[PDB]
Protein backbone atom coordinates (compact mmCIF):
# COMPACT_ATOMS: atom_id res chain seq x y z
CA UNK A 1 0.00 0.00 0.00
CA UNK A 2 2.28 2.84 -1.02
CA UNK A 3 1.09 5.53 0.85
CA UNK A 4 -1.40 8.54 -0.08
CA UNK A 5 -0.88 12.29 0.31
CA UNK A 6 -3.25 14.53 1.87
CA UNK A 7 -5.54 15.37 -1.49
CA UNK A 8 -8.25 13.12 0.55
CA UNK A 9 -9.80 15.85 1.17
CA UNK A 10 -9.36 17.48 -2.65
CA UNK A 11 -11.50 14.12 -3.49
CA UNK A 12 -14.30 15.16 -1.03
CA UNK A 13 -13.97 18.84 -2.66
CA UNK A 14 -14.45 17.42 -6.08
CA UNK A 15 -16.87 14.59 -5.40
CA UNK A 16 -18.87 17.65 -3.77
CA UNK A 17 -18.51 19.41 -6.71
CA UNK A 18 -19.27 16.83 -9.31
CA UNK A 19 -22.79 15.86 -7.29
CA UNK A 20 -24.30 19.04 -7.94
CA UNK A 21 -22.50 19.10 -11.42
CA UNK A 22 -24.92 16.35 -12.92
CA UNK A 23 -27.58 16.44 -10.51
CA UNK A 24 -28.41 20.38 -12.01
CA UNK A 25 -27.41 18.99 -15.30
CA UNK A 26 -29.57 15.59 -15.68
CA UNK A 27 -32.74 17.64 -13.94
CA UNK A 28 -33.73 18.88 -17.24
CA UNK A 29 -34.46 16.47 -19.37
CA UNK A 30 -37.64 15.55 -17.41
CA UNK A 31 -38.95 19.03 -18.44
CA UNK A 32 -37.86 19.40 -21.65
CA UNK A 33 -39.43 16.71 -23.19
CA UNK A 34 -42.94 17.26 -21.19
CA UNK A 35 -42.90 20.75 -23.20
CA UNK A 36 -42.02 19.11 -26.34
CA UNK A 37 -44.41 17.00 -26.51
CA UNK A 38 -47.39 19.23 -24.82
CA UNK A 39 -46.38 21.57 -28.10
CA UNK A 40 -46.31 18.39 -30.23
CA UNK A 41 -49.80 17.91 -29.02
CA UNK A 42 -51.12 21.32 -29.69
CA UNK A 43 -49.93 21.16 -33.11
CA UNK A 44 -52.00 17.92 -33.89
CA UNK A 45 -54.68 19.74 -32.15
CA UNK A 46 -54.34 22.82 -34.25
CA UNK A 47 -53.87 20.36 -37.93
CA UNK A 48 -57.61 20.22 -37.61
CA UNK A 49 -58.42 24.03 -38.99
CA UNK A 50 -61.02 23.00 -41.52
CA UNK B 1 -67.98 22.34 -20.38
CA UNK B 2 -64.57 24.09 -18.87
CA UNK B 3 -64.96 23.20 -15.17
CA UNK B 4 -66.48 19.95 -16.21
CA UNK B 5 -64.02 18.86 -18.38
CA UNK B 6 -60.88 19.22 -15.82
CA UNK B 7 -62.22 17.04 -13.00
CA UNK B 8 -62.28 13.80 -15.70
CA UNK B 9 -59.46 12.92 -17.65
CA UNK B 10 -58.76 15.96 -19.89
CA UNK B 11 -56.69 18.98 -21.42
CA UNK B 12 -57.60 21.86 -22.05
CA UNK B 13 -56.24 24.51 -24.96
CA UNK B 14 -57.23 27.15 -27.41
CA UNK B 15 -57.67 27.95 -30.78
CA UNK B 16 -58.07 31.06 -32.70
CA UNK B 17 -61.50 30.74 -35.63
CA UNK B 18 -59.95 32.40 -38.63
CA UNK B 19 -58.11 30.30 -40.45
CA UNK B 20 -55.03 32.24 -41.46
CA UNK B 21 -54.86 32.35 -37.86
CA UNK B 22 -55.05 29.33 -37.13
CA UNK B 23 -52.28 29.08 -40.07
CA UNK B 24 -50.21 31.91 -38.24
CA UNK B 25 -50.60 30.46 -34.90
CA UNK B 26 -49.19 27.12 -35.99
CA UNK B 27 -46.08 28.72 -37.60
CA UNK B 28 -45.24 30.82 -34.37
CA UNK B 29 -45.54 27.50 -32.04
CA UNK B 30 -43.89 25.25 -34.96
CA UNK B 31 -40.70 27.85 -35.05
CA UNK B 32 -39.65 27.45 -31.47
CA UNK B 33 -39.23 23.20 -31.24
CA UNK B 34 -35.96 22.54 -32.68
CA UNK B 35 -34.23 23.66 -30.03
CA UNK B 36 -36.31 21.47 -27.94
CA UNK B 37 -35.63 18.74 -29.97
CA UNK B 38 -31.70 19.47 -29.81
CA UNK B 39 -31.27 20.08 -26.25
CA UNK B 40 -31.95 16.71 -24.72
CA UNK B 41 -29.48 15.37 -27.50
CA UNK B 42 -26.83 18.46 -26.37
CA UNK B 43 -27.18 17.05 -22.48
CA UNK B 44 -26.57 13.30 -23.24
CA UNK B 45 -23.94 13.69 -25.57
CA UNK B 46 -22.27 15.32 -22.13
CA UNK B 47 -24.13 13.02 -20.36
CA UNK B 48 -22.15 9.93 -21.55
CA UNK B 49 -18.90 11.96 -22.45
CA UNK C 1 -7.19 35.17 -7.38
CA UNK C 2 -4.62 32.43 -7.74
CA UNK C 3 -4.18 30.80 -4.22
CA UNK C 4 -7.67 29.64 -3.62
CA UNK C 5 -6.79 28.61 -0.11
CA UNK C 6 -10.51 28.24 0.91
CA UNK C 7 -10.51 25.03 1.03
CA UNK C 8 -7.50 24.88 2.46
CA UNK C 9 -8.54 26.58 5.95
CA UNK C 10 -11.17 24.40 6.82
CA UNK C 11 -9.21 21.32 5.98
CA UNK C 12 -6.20 22.08 8.62
CA UNK C 13 -8.63 23.45 10.97
CA UNK C 14 -10.24 19.90 11.41
CA UNK C 15 -6.66 18.16 11.19
CA UNK C 16 -4.75 16.89 14.32
CA UNK C 17 -3.02 19.67 16.20
CA UNK C 18 -1.51 19.83 19.74
CA UNK C 19 0.03 23.47 20.04
CA UNK C 20 -2.06 26.11 21.45
CA UNK C 21 -0.79 28.69 18.76
CA UNK C 22 -1.49 27.75 14.84
CA UNK C 23 -5.19 27.09 16.19
CA UNK C 24 -6.13 31.10 16.83
CA UNK C 25 -3.64 31.80 13.88
CA UNK C 26 -5.75 30.15 11.15
CA UNK C 27 -9.00 30.89 12.48
CA UNK C 28 -7.42 34.71 12.34
CA UNK C 29 -6.11 34.40 8.75
CA UNK C 30 -9.77 32.58 7.39
CA UNK C 31 -11.44 35.75 8.94
CA UNK C 32 -9.11 38.22 7.82
CA UNK C 33 -9.35 36.20 4.35
CA UNK C 34 -12.89 35.90 3.36
CA UNK C 35 -14.19 39.15 4.78
CA UNK C 36 -11.63 40.98 2.74
CA UNK C 37 -13.11 40.32 -0.27
CA UNK C 38 -15.60 38.55 -0.67
CA UNK C 39 -17.65 40.24 2.01
CA UNK C 40 -17.80 43.53 -0.70
CA UNK C 41 -20.24 44.91 -3.25
CA UNK C 42 -20.77 43.82 -6.29
CA UNK C 43 -22.75 45.87 -8.68
CA UNK C 44 -19.84 49.34 -8.43
CA UNK C 45 -17.15 46.61 -8.96
CA UNK C 46 -18.84 45.15 -11.76
CA UNK C 47 -19.30 48.17 -13.73
CA UNK C 48 -15.90 48.75 -12.78
CA UNK C 49 -14.63 45.73 -14.40
CA UNK C 50 -17.38 45.87 -17.55
CA UNK C 51 -16.09 49.09 -18.60
CA UNK C 52 -12.64 48.38 -18.64
CA UNK C 53 -13.49 45.76 -21.08
CA UNK C 54 -11.35 43.41 -18.68
CA UNK C 55 -13.36 39.92 -17.63
CA UNK C 56 -11.97 37.61 -15.19
CA UNK C 57 -13.15 34.94 -12.63
CA UNK C 58 -13.81 36.60 -8.61
CA UNK C 59 -15.48 35.60 -5.80
CA UNK C 60 -18.08 38.58 -6.56
CA UNK C 61 -18.76 36.31 -10.08
CA UNK C 62 -19.82 33.04 -8.62
CA UNK C 63 -20.57 34.26 -5.88
CA UNK C 64 -24.71 33.68 -4.77
CA UNK C 65 -25.35 34.05 -1.10
CA UNK C 66 -25.52 38.33 -1.80
CA UNK C 67 -27.12 38.34 -5.06
CA UNK C 68 -30.74 39.00 -3.52
CA UNK C 69 -31.23 42.68 -3.96
CA UNK C 70 -28.71 43.24 -6.65
CA UNK C 71 -31.05 42.48 -10.26
CA UNK C 72 -33.61 45.11 -8.95
CA UNK C 73 -30.64 47.63 -9.81
CA UNK C 74 -29.11 46.27 -12.59
CA UNK C 75 -32.27 47.44 -14.25
CA UNK C 76 -32.00 50.88 -13.79
CA UNK C 77 -30.34 51.57 -17.70
CA UNK C 78 -32.93 49.24 -18.64
CA UNK C 79 -29.99 46.46 -18.50
CA UNK C 80 -28.37 48.82 -20.95
CA UNK C 81 -24.77 48.34 -19.85
CA UNK C 82 -25.80 44.32 -19.42
CA UNK C 83 -26.92 44.46 -23.42
CA UNK C 84 -23.96 46.41 -24.68
CA UNK C 85 -21.83 43.71 -23.45
CA UNK C 86 -23.73 41.36 -24.87
CA UNK C 87 -23.18 42.29 -27.91
CA UNK C 88 -19.51 42.83 -27.59
CA UNK C 89 -19.30 39.94 -26.47
CA UNK C 90 -21.07 38.98 -30.04
CA UNK C 91 -17.94 40.60 -31.02
CA UNK C 92 -15.47 38.86 -28.70
CA UNK C 93 -13.51 35.59 -29.08
CA UNK C 94 -12.13 35.39 -25.75
CA UNK C 95 -13.77 31.81 -24.01
CA UNK C 96 -13.10 33.56 -20.23
CA UNK C 97 -15.35 36.79 -21.92
CA UNK C 98 -17.77 34.41 -23.56
CA UNK C 99 -18.78 32.31 -20.22
CA UNK C 100 -18.55 35.37 -17.44
CA UNK C 101 -21.14 37.02 -19.17
CA UNK C 102 -23.40 33.61 -19.56
CA UNK C 103 -23.13 33.00 -16.02
CA UNK C 104 -24.74 35.88 -14.79
CA UNK C 105 -27.03 35.94 -17.71
CA UNK C 106 -28.08 32.59 -16.18
CA UNK C 107 -28.23 34.12 -12.81
CA UNK C 108 -30.58 36.51 -13.86
CA UNK C 109 -33.58 33.69 -14.11
CA UNK C 110 -31.85 31.90 -10.63
CA UNK C 111 -32.56 35.05 -8.92
CA UNK C 112 -34.74 37.39 -10.97
CA UNK C 113 -37.87 35.76 -12.08
CA UNK C 114 -39.62 38.46 -14.21
CA UNK C 115 -36.52 39.59 -16.30
CA UNK C 116 -37.53 36.84 -19.29
CA UNK C 117 -38.75 38.84 -21.31
CA UNK C 118 -36.36 41.55 -21.70
CA UNK C 119 -34.20 38.14 -22.39
CA UNK C 120 -36.31 37.22 -25.08
CA UNK C 121 -35.64 40.56 -26.79
CA UNK C 122 -32.34 40.20 -26.76
CA UNK C 123 -32.42 38.30 -29.57
CA UNK C 124 -29.30 36.06 -28.54
CA UNK C 125 -30.47 32.49 -28.14
CA UNK C 126 -29.69 32.33 -31.93
CA UNK C 127 -26.17 33.19 -31.08
CA UNK C 128 -26.30 30.40 -27.86
CA UNK C 129 -27.39 27.99 -30.19
CA UNK C 130 -24.20 28.98 -32.63
CA UNK C 131 -22.31 29.17 -29.01
CA UNK C 132 -23.35 25.42 -28.30
CA UNK C 133 -20.67 24.08 -31.12
CA UNK C 134 -18.08 26.93 -30.74
CA UNK C 135 -14.38 24.62 -30.11
CA UNK C 136 -13.59 25.32 -26.70
CA UNK C 137 -15.10 22.90 -23.87
CA UNK C 138 -16.02 25.56 -21.42
CA UNK C 139 -17.35 27.75 -23.67
CA UNK C 140 -20.41 25.32 -25.24
CA UNK C 141 -20.80 23.60 -21.60
CA UNK C 142 -21.48 26.83 -20.20
CA UNK C 143 -23.25 27.78 -22.80
CA UNK C 144 -25.60 24.55 -22.69
CA UNK C 145 -25.99 25.73 -18.68
CA UNK C 146 -27.41 28.50 -19.67
CA UNK C 147 -29.77 27.49 -22.38
CA UNK C 148 -31.01 24.74 -20.39
CA UNK C 149 -31.75 26.58 -17.31
CA UNK C 150 -33.05 29.26 -19.26
CA UNK C 151 -35.43 26.88 -21.33
CA UNK C 152 -36.39 25.12 -18.48
CA UNK C 153 -36.50 28.10 -16.06
CA UNK C 154 -39.01 29.67 -18.63
CA UNK C 155 -41.85 27.42 -17.83
CA UNK C 156 -41.07 27.67 -14.13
Amino acid sequence: VPPSGSVIDDYVRNASYLEERLIQMEDATDQIEVQKNDLEQYRFILQSGD
Amino acid sequence: IRKIAESLDANLYDVDSSNEGRSQQLAKVNKNLSDLYTVLKTTSTTLES
Amino acid sequence: LLGNALPTVQSLSERKYSDEELRQDISNLKEILENEYQELTSFDEYSSELKSGRLEWSPVHKSEKFWRENAVRLNEKNYELLKILTKLLEVSDDPQVLAVAAHDVGEYVRHYPRGKRVIEQLGGKQLVMNHMHHEDQQVRYNALLAVQKLMVHNWE
